[PDB]
């Protein structure tokens, strides 16, 4: 159940290399 | 045994008083 | 065009009425204690 | 025992003048700006 | 006496709540800045650092 | 490819985002809430538990319930189709069969639901600590709705979907766990009591430490949707807390971090507890305590009291609160303090 | 021997608020 | 041999020495009646 | 068998800096995953039969 | 700030809308309500009805016993004029 | 399964990933090995606690 | 009291060894130059 | 530099000291075992095995 | 760098690193073996639980000698 | 062989094929009828 | 010297102190200074105490045979039942410790400091040009001590049922509680969980969503937390990314966009949902419990057919039937 | 601007508002059952 | 067998606090730029 | 507060270190027994 996590977390951190550390600009939200 | 009707009355007299006054529209 | 404090003031006594129900069911239905 | 009680009320009494002489020396002047 | 008792404790806390609400506010209207703190002239900036 | 044009369709920006992760949340939660409310109002648990659940029956929001299957299920999946209910509908009800219903397919909802989370967050591009956050209540569920039972003789041992029905839960782990004895309950606790404090002192901390953007006294309008400048003084903030408190947060990045960790760590330490207690690993005593008990009649502590209670707890209650058991407890082997 | 270290580790925490009080790292403001 | 190029400096300040200490104390504070039993 | 993997752990740490890591083509170190899973994975299967 | 979809704001009030919905609504209702005064909903889910919980004299409880020969012992159990 | 291993051993050394696949499961990144493996251990976990 | 033996030095054990881990971190931050 | 939580992150791109690291972790696995078995067979008793 | 002995043997299996199959490569026939990896699973499972029975096959501390 | 439980099996392994069939037969129809860019 | 008293009344409200020592706080800091000494000293090494006025001494003290987990401060006797029972009252120590005496030193030097906290709460605010309110939200924990330490035990007529002052002795008030008033049935109660769920729900939420929605300004191999320097003037995180991404989670409308529409519910929710809770302690402190299901649906000839409320209620007999052993007397427990 | 009708949205609320008026309507008829 | 209880936690408080104090001054030593 | 310009830098090498270390440990070797008695 702890190894779940470890999971989940390692998972996130790889998908989310790129926005690791923080974000950046732009302002396109509600429109497609 | 159905006093029903009377809070029925009682209870749409309430926003009668505001609705009339958006009919005559005025100090709303 | 329906006025929309039309449309809630009288949903709104909709479910009033309909909950209100359901708490004289409390002392009438098989919920009571007779 | 019957000293203690004195003693007691006694710092106690002190404390609680100390609390309402405190607000009554105009304390809403005590503030940035406006007093 | 259960009725009463309970219905007006309920009422005596929320009005306590309501003094220090509305004293707090009161104090804070007075000295004025009951709507914010001054972006410009602020208080704590310009006093001493405790740290 | 019509993969790229299923994508397309799927991750368009609509009132309520689909996703791919939607092909898995979206049927499986509505059938989840749906199965509730269902069993609710019509489902009874009279042949499982030999006790009314729905509205049906005449039981109200506070004490209806979808209870689990029977202990003579075991573990079984209850599927509708299984050799159980054998495709028949209204046996599979009568036999808790929309307990394994709600409790599996819930739990896929939940899955669905985290990959919404990380489904979302890659495409708006946000770090994914919303999907991290969110294992606590995970881990909780899988806990308690499914490790616990399955370390207990059947699905009857686990929480019943209902207010009452849960209520009965908290009270069974008291008398026979001694759950709040446990220190990873404690924990647990600790992680929401002080997460519930978190939430409420830094909420009223920024409402009230606010800059002035406006005119009007509700200062609610005076806000800027986009960014700029800070809207509230962290720097008077900090020097609040630190004269009253006499410590004081200084770095937003942190305080809502530390936001984030306190209740979701709490949260998984009450699941670790709970894990133990599915082999009936419990925390329900102190050796040295019921040593001198024992010995000396006159030793006597809140925790001696407590275990008191307990034995009034099982023994009035197990032979309405386990039926399979066919318990017959006697008037005079009824454990009672004087009077009472 | 209990009541020692039950104390003991109180007596620590106590010793460790002090400290994270009047002993802290001063808050500096902008140029930090 | 070559400076392996992939170290970086470990670092620990204040705070962390105190909430980390504060995190120890009250856990060990918490398990000890356990670990007594 | 610990206290041969301690040696080697020893070897490997200080000649970390083998040419085998490191990528003809970029020059830079580099491991291919996907033919080391499939070695990998070829050993556990043989290994498995075995047993 | 907006999407495809109708603002409800406009649905809501729209005289269509109700024109609609005064029919629908009030239909799904009546049809609940026959769902259970026709007592159809008692078969449905096997819920017992309130003379249908004992037999006359037995004041035991249909509990089952079995998982596999489940269905067979609960058919018995509504034998017994349960 | 020992066979079935060393055949799909085989395989993984010959044949190359998908560029889609690579590219959706970021591949030649060892952090996504770490999340696929601890997925695997975990669930042979879950299922040795319960046998 | 009829406590556990090991209760002590699991307690002691438990107490400095991680502590112990942070002030070496902290120390050794510290004394980092500029 | 590196938080506490992150020291081992120095091994993310470093393919001989992670197979060392990975070497010293089995060696310390290994190193149990076999230490945990002497531990079992200083304390178990043969006498009854009923 | 350092070449060895050992090493210049292994540098053939550790080369190929950014190698990719273009497209969707092999991808839909994995996808054939993980809906039978599926379905097996769930088999073994619901023998296990006694969702799915089969003369000859006896779930129990029976069956055994 | 062919037990009424694995009949069953299939009964359920058959159905939910179905319905995984309906699901992405009317979301790929769906799909490719609207997304110009 | 401008005027000693002036001179003293300036250094009290200064808010230059390490520690703002108010006006309250002159209060406050004796209070909270006697009840922590008494109780740290009798939590070690008092006595054990006849809590129920039986001559059955509870000992709670880590000296007589307690740990932290089950040590406790033991309420007064209830033979005291609501006497004001101070020091100067007693013929002696043995007799003061033997009765619960420092139980009411501490509940009524600490609910005292505790109040004068919540004063001290709004003075400095006042000192600083901040708004008020941040004690108001302090007045829903303090509530709780108040219902709990002083307005249940004036609701029962005696000190010895407040709650004590220990784990242990706190789960013995949950449980016994639980018994006569059937609390987790009381709407007050539920609300309370609201409040906290939804509290520590609230705080892993915004937690997550600010520090997820964080500017870039840090390195790779770099704490994300120095990204921020004490004292800036724009905000550090993108709060329109994040409202974008909690706004597709559920949907736009179900999402705040406003940070103090946000940061008031945050404080909102919390408070009311414990402020309910409070209450409901301090309501069912003069007997008018939760409900009362017990033998509500019955079949079409008469008999009892249960529900989980009745379950709930045979746990609570065993909680009534076995509490307090040796002190009752009579069939009904009105005390 | 031309919105259409028929939307996931409008699928989606339906799920929801017709179910639970049924059954709205069905625990309203259940306050008059008795024995 | 029959040994002092507290000779465990005196061996092992033996050991590492001193040890612990090294360590903590020769890494914080060791760390220091230039 | 005024930097306090009395304070010089502390050093401990790496051989002190193993110096040290084997000190504390041959001592313990050498006490334990007597510890255990
Ligand atoms: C995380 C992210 C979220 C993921 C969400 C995934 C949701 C999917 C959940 C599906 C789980 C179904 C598990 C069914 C189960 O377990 O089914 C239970 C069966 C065992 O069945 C039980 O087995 C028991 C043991 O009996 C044994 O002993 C008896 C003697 O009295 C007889 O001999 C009997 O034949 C023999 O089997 C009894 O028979 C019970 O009546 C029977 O229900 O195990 C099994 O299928 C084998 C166990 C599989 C391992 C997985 C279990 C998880 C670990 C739980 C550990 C508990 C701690
Ligand atoms: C994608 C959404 C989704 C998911 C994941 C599930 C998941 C589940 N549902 Mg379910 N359900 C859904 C949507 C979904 N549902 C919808 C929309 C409805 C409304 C119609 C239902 C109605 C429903 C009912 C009424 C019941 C379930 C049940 C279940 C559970 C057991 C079902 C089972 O055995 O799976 C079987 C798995 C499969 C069939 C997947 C097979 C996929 C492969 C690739 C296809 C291969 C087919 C091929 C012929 C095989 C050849 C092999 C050869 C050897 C023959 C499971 C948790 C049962 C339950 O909860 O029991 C307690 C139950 O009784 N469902
Ligand atoms: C499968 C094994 C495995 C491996 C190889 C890694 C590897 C890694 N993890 Mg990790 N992790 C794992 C499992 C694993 N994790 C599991 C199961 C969880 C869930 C609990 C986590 C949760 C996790 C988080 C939350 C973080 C990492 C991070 C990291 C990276 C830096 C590690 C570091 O410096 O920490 C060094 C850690 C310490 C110096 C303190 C460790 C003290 C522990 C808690 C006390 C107990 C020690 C004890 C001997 C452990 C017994 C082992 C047990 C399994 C038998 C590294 C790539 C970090 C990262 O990505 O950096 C950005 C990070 O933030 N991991
Ligand atoms: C020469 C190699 C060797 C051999 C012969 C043994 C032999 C043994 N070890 Mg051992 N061990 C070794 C190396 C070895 N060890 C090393 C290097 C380590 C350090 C990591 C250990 C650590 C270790 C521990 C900690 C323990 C043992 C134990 C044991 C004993 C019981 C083994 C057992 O139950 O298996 C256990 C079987 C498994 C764990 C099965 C693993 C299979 C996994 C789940 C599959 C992996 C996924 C796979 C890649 C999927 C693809 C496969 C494909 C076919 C589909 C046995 C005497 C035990 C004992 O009694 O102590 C003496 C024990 O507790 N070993
Ligand atoms: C698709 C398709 C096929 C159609 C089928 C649709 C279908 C049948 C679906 C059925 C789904 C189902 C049964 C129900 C799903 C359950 C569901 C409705 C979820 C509950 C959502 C709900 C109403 C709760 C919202 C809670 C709420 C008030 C928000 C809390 C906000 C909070 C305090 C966060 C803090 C916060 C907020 C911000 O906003 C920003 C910005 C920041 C910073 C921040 O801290
Ligand atoms: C579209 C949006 C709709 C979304 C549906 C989401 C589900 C909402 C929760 C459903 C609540 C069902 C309550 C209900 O049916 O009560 C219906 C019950 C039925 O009432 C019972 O009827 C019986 C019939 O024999 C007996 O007469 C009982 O005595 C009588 O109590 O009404 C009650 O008495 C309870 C009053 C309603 C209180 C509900 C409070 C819910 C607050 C929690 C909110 C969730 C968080
Ligand atoms: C009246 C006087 C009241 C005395 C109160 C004593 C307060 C205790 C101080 C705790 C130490 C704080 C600390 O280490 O963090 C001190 C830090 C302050 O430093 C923080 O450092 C961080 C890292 O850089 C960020 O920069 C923050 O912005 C910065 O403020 O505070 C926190 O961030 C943690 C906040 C939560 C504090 C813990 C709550 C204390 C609960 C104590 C309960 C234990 C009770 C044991 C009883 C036995
Ligand atoms: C998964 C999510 C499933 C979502 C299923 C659809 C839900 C339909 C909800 C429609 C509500 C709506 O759009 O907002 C109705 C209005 C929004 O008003 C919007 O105004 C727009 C103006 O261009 C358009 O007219 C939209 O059509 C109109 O909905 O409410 C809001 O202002 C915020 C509502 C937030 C509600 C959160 C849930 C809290 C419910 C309170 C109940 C407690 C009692
Ligand atoms: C009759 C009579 C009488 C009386 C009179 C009076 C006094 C009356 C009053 C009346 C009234 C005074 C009424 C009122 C009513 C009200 C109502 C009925 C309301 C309702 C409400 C609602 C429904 C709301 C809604 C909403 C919602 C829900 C949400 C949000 C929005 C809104 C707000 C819209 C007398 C004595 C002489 C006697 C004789 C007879
Ligand atoms: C089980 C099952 C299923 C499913 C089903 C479904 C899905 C259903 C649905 C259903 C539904 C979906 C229902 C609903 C219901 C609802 C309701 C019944 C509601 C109510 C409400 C109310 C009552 C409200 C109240 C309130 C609140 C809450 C708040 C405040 C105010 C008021 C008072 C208003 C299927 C067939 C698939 C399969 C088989 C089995
Ligand atoms: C070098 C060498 C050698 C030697 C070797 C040796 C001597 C080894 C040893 C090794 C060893 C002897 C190892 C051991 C290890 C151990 C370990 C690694 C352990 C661990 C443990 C743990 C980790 C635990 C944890 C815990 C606790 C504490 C409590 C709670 C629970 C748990 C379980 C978590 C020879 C001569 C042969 C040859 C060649 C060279
Ligand atoms: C994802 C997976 C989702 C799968 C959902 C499957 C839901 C349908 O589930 C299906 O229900 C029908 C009745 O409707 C059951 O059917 C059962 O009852 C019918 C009559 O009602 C009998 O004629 C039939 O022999 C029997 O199997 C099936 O055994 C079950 O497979
Ligand atoms: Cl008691
Ligand atoms: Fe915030």
């Amino acid at each position: 159940l702890l190894f779940f996590f470890g999971h989940i977390w390692h998972g996130a951190r790889t998908l989310f290399r790129d926005v690791f550390s923080g974000i950046d600009p732009e302002l396109s939200p509600e429109q497609v | 045994i159905a006093q029903l009707t009377m809070i029925a009355m009682i209870g749409i007299a309430g926003p009668m008083i505001i609705f009339l006054l958006a009919v005559r529209r005025g100090n709303l | 065009r329906i006025p929309l404090w039309i449309v809630a003031t009288v949903a709104g006594m909709g479910v009033i009425v309909i909950v209100g129900l359901f708490f004289y069911g409390a002392y009438a239905g098989l919920g009571s204690s007779l | 025992m019957e000293t203690l009680k004195i003693t007691v009320y006694i710092v106690v009494t002190f404390f609680v003048l100390l609390f309402v002489f405190g607000f009554l020396s105009g304390d809403p002047a005590r503030n940035p700006k406006r007093k | 006496r259960s009725w009463l008792a309970t219905s007006h404790f309920v009422l005596a806390f929320f009005f306590l709540v309501g003094h220090l609400w509305h004293a707090g506010r009161a104090r804070a209207a007075a000295a004025g800045f009951e709507k914010g703190i001054d972006r410009e002239s602020e208080p704590v900036l310009s006093m001493p650092s405790l740290d | 490819g019509w993969f790229d044009i299923l994508d397309d369709w799927l991750k368009r920006d609509r009132f309520v985002f689909v996703g791919w992760s939607g092909i898995l949340l979206f049927p499986c939660a509505y059938l989840a809430l749906g199965g509730w409310l269902t069993g609710t109002t019509f489902v009874t648990s009279w042949y499982t538990h030999g006790l009314a659940s729905s509205y049906l029956e005449g039981c109200n929001f506070l004490t209806v319930a979808v209870s689990t299957p029977a202990n003579s299920m075991g573990h079984s999946l209850l599927l509708l189709w299984g050799p159980e209910a054998q495709g028949d509908f209204t046996r599979w009800c009568q036999l808790g069969g929309l307990w394994t219903f709600i409790a599996l397919h819930g739990a896929f909802g939940l899955i669905g639901f985290m990959l919404r989370q990380f489904e979302i967050a890659r495409l708006v591009g946000v770090r994914p600590y919303n999907a991290i956050a969110f294992s606590a209540p995970i881990a909780v569920f899988v806990s308690v709705f499914l490790i616990y039972p399955l370390g207990q003789s059947s699905w009857f041992f686990a929480p019943s979907f209902g207010v009452a029905a849960i209520f009965r839960f908290l009270l069974f782990f008291q008398g026979f766990h001694n759950w709040t004895l446990n220190p990873f309950h404690m924990m647990g606790v600790a992680g929401v009591l002080g997460g519930a404090l978190l939430c409420a002192i830094h909420g009223a901390t920024v409402e009230n430490t606010l800059f002035q953007d406006g005119e009007g006294a509700s200062t609610f309008r005076a806000f800027n949707p986009t960014q700029a400048e800070e809207t509230y003084s962290m720097v008077t903030a900090n020097r609040f807390w630190s004269q009253i408190f006499g410590i004081a947060f200084s770095n937003k990045r942190w305080l809502h971090f530390f936001m984030l960790f306190v209740p979701v760590t709490g949260l998984w330490m009450s699941a670790i507890g709970v894990v133990g207690l599915a082999l009936n690993l419990r925390s329900y005593d102190f050796i040295s305590q019921e040593i001198r008990a024992a010995e000396d009649p006159e030793f006597e502590t809140f925790y001696t009291k407590n275990l008191l209670l307990n034995e009034g707890i099982r023994a009035w209650m197990a032979p309405q609160d386990q039926p399979h058991e066919n318990f017959v407890f006697p008037e005079e082997v009824l454990p009672r303090g004087n009077a009472l | 021997m209990e009541t020692i270290t039950y104390v003991f580790i109180f007596a620590c925490i106590i010793a460790l608020f002090f400290f994270a009080i009047f002993f802290r790292e001063p808050p500096r403001i902008t140029k930090k | 041999m070559e400076p392996n190029p992939n170290r970086q400096p470990v670092e620990l300040n204040r705070t962390s020495l105190y909430l980390g200490l504060l995190l120890i104390l009250v856990l060990a504070l918490l398990f000890s009646s356990y670990f007594f039993n | 068998l610990s206290g041969l993997l301690f040696l080697a752990a020893c070897w490997h740490w200080v000649y970390w800096d083998l040419e085998l890591f490191r990528d003809p083509r970029t020059g830079e170190p580099a491991l291919d995953l996907p033919k080391m899973f499939g070695i990998h994975l070829f050993l556990a299967g043989l290994l498995c039969f075995g047993f | 700030g907006t999407t495809g979809e109708r603002p409800f704001s406009d649905i809501i009030t729209s005289v269509r809308y109700w024109v609609i919905h005064s029919i629908t609504i009030p239909a799904l209702f009546i049809a609940g309500w026959l769902f259970v005064s026709t007592g159809l909903a008692y078969d449905v889910f096997g819920t017992p009805r309130p003379d249908s919980y004992y037999a006359q004299e037995q004041r035991s409880i249909p509990l089952v016993t079995d998982r596999f020969e489940a269905k067979q012992q609960v058919e018995t159990f509504l034998e017994q004029l349960k | 399964a020992g066979i079935v291993g060393i055949i799909a051993g085989l395989f993984h050394i010959l044949v190359r990933p998908p560029q889609r696949l690579y590219k959706a499961l970021r591949m030649g990144n060892i952090e996504t090995v770490l999340s696929s493996s601890i997925a695997a251990v975990f669930f042979a976990a879950f299922v040795v606690a319960g046998t | 009291m009829e406590v556990n033996q090991l209760g002590l030095i699991a307690t002691a054990l438990f107490v400095l060894v991680p502590s112990v881990f942070l002030i070496i971190l902290y120390v050794q931050t510290e004394s980092q130059q500029k | 530099g590196l938080p506490w939580y992150r020291v081992h992150t120095v091994l993310i791109n470093d393919p001989g000291r992670l197979i060392a690291a990975h070497l010293m972790h089995t060696a310390l696995v290994a190193g149990w075992a076999g230490s945990m078995a002497l531990y079992e067979l200083a304390t178990f008793d043969p006498s009854d095995p009923v | 760098a350092r070449r060895t002995w050992l090493g210049d043997i292994l540098r053939p299996l550790n080369s190929e690193y950014g190698k990719v199959a273009p497209g969707w490569g092999t991808t839909p026939l994995m996808a054939v073996f993980m809906g039978l990896f599926l379905v097996f699973l769930l088999i073994i499972l619901e023998i296990y639980n006694s969702t799915l029975i089969l003369d000859g096959v006896n779930v129990s501390w029976k069956a055994l000698g | 062989t062919i037990t009424p439980s694995l009949k069953g099996f299939f009964i359920g392994l058959l159905s939910g094929a179905v319905v995984l069939g309906l699901t992405f037969a009317v979301l790929i129809a769906i799909s490719q009828i609207d997304k110009v860019q | 010297s401008a005027n000693l008293w002036e001179r003293f009344c300036n250094w009290v409200t200064s808010t230059d102190n390490r520690l703002y020592v108010g006006w309250f706080g002159v209060i406050m800091i004796p209070t909270l200074l006697a009840a922590t000494i008494c109780f740290v000293i009798a939590f070690i090494a008092a006595p054990p105490v006849d809590i129920d006025g039986i001559r059955e001494p509870v000992s709670g003290s880590l000296l007589y045979g307690n740990n932290i987990i089950t040590g406790a401060v033991v309420p007064s006797s209830n033979a005291i039942g609501l006497h004001f029972y101070p020091i100067w009252e007693a013929a002696s120590l043995d007799e003061w410790l033997y009765n619960g005496g420092p139980y009411q030193l501490i509940i009524f030097h600490f609910l005292l400091g505790a109040s004068c906290y919540m004063g001290r709460q709004w003075e400095l605010s006042y000192r600083l040009g901040m708004r008020p309110w941040i004690c108001v939200a302090y007045s829903a924990p303090l509530a709780s001590a108040f219902a709990v330490f002083l307005i249940y035990p004036i609701g029962q007529g005696s000190f010895s049922d407040g709650m004590p002052l220990g784990i242990s002795g706190t789960f013995n008030f949950m449980i016994v509680f639980q018994a006569e008033h059937n609390i987790l049935m009381h709407p007050f109660h539920q609300l309370g969980v609201a409040g906290v769920f939804g509290g520590a729900l609230f705080c892993a939420m915004h937690g997550s969503l600010v520090t997820s929605s964080l500017i870039r300004e840090t390195t790779e191999t770099e704490s994300a937390n120095y990204g921020y320097k004490f004292g800036q003037e724009e905000e550090t995180y993108n709060i329109v990314a994040a409202h974008g991404y909690f706004g597709r989670l559920i949907f736009q409308y179900a999402s705040f966009n406003n940070s103090r529409s946000l940061h008031f519910f945050l404080a909102a929710w919390p408070v009311v949902g414990v402020w309910f809770t409070a209450l409901g302690i301090s309501t069912m402190a003069f007997n008018l419990n939760g409900f009362n299901f017990n033998h509500s649906v019955i079949d079409a000839k008469g008999n009892v057919i249960n529900t989980w409320a009745d379950i709930i209620n045979r746990a609570n007999l065993g909680m009534e039937v076995m509490h307090e052993r040796n002190a009752h007397n009579f069939p009904l427990d009105l005390a | 601007v031309s919105y259409p009708i028929f939307t996931v949205r409008w699928v989606a609320v339906h799920t929801l508002a017709v179910p639970t008026i049924f059954f709205l309507g069905a625990i309203a008829a259940m306050q008059f059952i008795q024995r």
